[PDB]
């Protein structure tokens, strides 16, 4: 889930 | 209400930001007389995004690795890493250089962002630094880089560069030391969060607001001390009361105690029973006791 | 959620802004090539606000009466070489071109159309946020004594369409101010009078959009196979405090990404006017219309 | 009423 944007 | 969500002017913050892009990884950059700043996830490739190793990433890298762009053209000459920061050192100061410092935010307090995209400023908004040390923000792939920022007097203080969405709509970044709002990790793992809070302070800033807009069928002349409202608060999903010259200031102009919002919080809580405050149906915890001074009175 | 208020970059804007002077009035203007606008009212004494002759304060005026400071930014020395009058706003000509003039058009806003605004005092901003014109033609703002003269505007790419130079608050925390055609929005009048406003009414446009959103978010248990038609829907709007209902491409482009059409969410909205009887969406009990279908687009996706 | 600003 965490998302690097 | 006449608060609104307000944002500082972003020109000082514009003139600042460029794009910078290292291997396959393109982002944004914050350019501050002779360094560039940004997030060091630009150095890792796709399939290293769940577990990077950025001490070793670090090595592999030369100047001639990272290319900084002013969408002048800008030679870097240095590069370093600051927890998860990359400090980068190019061969021109940034002309339009603003008075600035580095701040990290608490929960609770306010502040400016730019969103960027490839070095392109494409908006402001403001946010608060969530109790449970996430933004929520408005920030899409090529994101990353993007600044947040307070301002007092001619000083812009930066305190924040997004880095990650940890969940729908659930945002992260770092302070300008190089840490991680709160020790979050920039890597694409599953990360638990905690349990975000109503910020106290904020709250009773904002039934302040309804009162000087002549809003007040929530005030009664019953109180709730600081230090019982504060034990209340842990069993509540409030965080801890403390007072401030500004809201003591709200509390002089009104002649309404803070004791007195803290019991009506109390109250309010369990429900507004058909009632509308400005003209909501629940708490507002986004407007600080500043910001309640600034828009409608002095100050 | 994903959704928040988001104004325009101001840079651009904040290198016009100037601060225009009168007698011992002073307020902020706008300075686009030689002219620089203003509202006309830094003209009246503070004995005349409740009932201002603004023909014969015009004529008592001379060049000599105006001056013009630029604070911030670039420092510049200016003389007014001209001045007339455009319904609420002066026109002032100044001997110098502003060299950080950007591209850009003048255009009067419609009711649900968001535009940012920049707030400014003595010539110096302060602060930017975002509003939506209201269907009764007000805004919900903040603005203080000394704020007259900010500016608000749109983009288009980089040609900045203004919209909006503030005159005056209505009532707590409602507002108005000037078109550049110099037309008050609202047609409201610049004196001190208490000035009655219409009723309010939901931007059906908007809400729409922001259901689009909720079902973007995962958030449509409101969404039914049945639809009204927007001419249907655009009736029973007249009778139920909702503007009428004008399609858009970007509406279109929601209608497409979620699969929902826009007649089943004007059904919806139908319903849910009259409470959402103890549910919830994103995450109110109430319907929300300060976003547009361009909001949802852009923060949501990718245009 | 209205207040000029």
């Amino acid at each position: 889930x965490a998302v690097l944007x | 209400s006449g608060l609104v969500k307000m944002s500082h002017p972003s020109g000082d913050v514009e003139a600042c930001m460029v794009q910078v892009t290292c291997g396959s990884m393109t982002l944004n950059g914050l350019w501050l007389d002779d360094t560039v700043w940004c997030p060091r996830h630009v150095m890792c490739p796709a399939d290293q995004l769940s577990d990077p190793n950025y001490d070793a990433l670090l090595i592999s890298m030369t100047n001639h690795s990272f290319s900084v762009q002013k969408h002048a053209n800008l030679r870097v000459v240095g590069h370093a890493m600051q927890g998860t920061l990359l400090k980068l050192t190019v061969d021109v100061a940034n002309p339009s250089t603003p008075a600035y410092t580095f701040t990290t935010v608490k929960p609770g307090a306010a502040f400016s962002v730019l969103a960027c995209y490839n070095g392109r400023p494409t908006g402001t908004f403001t946010v608060v630094m969530r109790p449970n040390y996430t933004i929520k923000g408005s920030f899409l792939c090529g994101s990353c880089g993007s600044v947040g920022y307070t301002k007092e007097g001619s000083v812009i203080n930066f305190c924040y560069m997004h880095q990650m969405e940890l969940a729908n709509g659930t945002h992260t970044g770092s302070a300008f030391d190089g840490t991680m709002y709160g020790a979050f990790m920039d890597k694409q793992v599953h990360q638990v969060q905690l349990t975000d809070k109503y910020c106290s302070v904020n709250v009773v800033a904002w039934l302040y607001a309804a009162i000087l807009n002549g809003c007040a069928w929530f005030v009664k002349p019953n109180r709730t001390s600081v230090v019982s409202f504060n034990e209340w608060a842990l069993a509540n999903q409030f965080t801890e009361f403390v007072g401030t010259q500004s809201v003591d200031m709200l509390a002089v102009k009104t002649g309404v105690a803070i004791e007195q919002l803290l019991y009506a919080i109390q109250q309010l809580y369990t429900g507004f029973q058909g009632k509308q405050i400005l003209g909501s149906t629940m708490l507002e915890d986004e407007f600080t006791p500043e910001d309640v001074n600034m828009q409608i009175m002095g100050v």
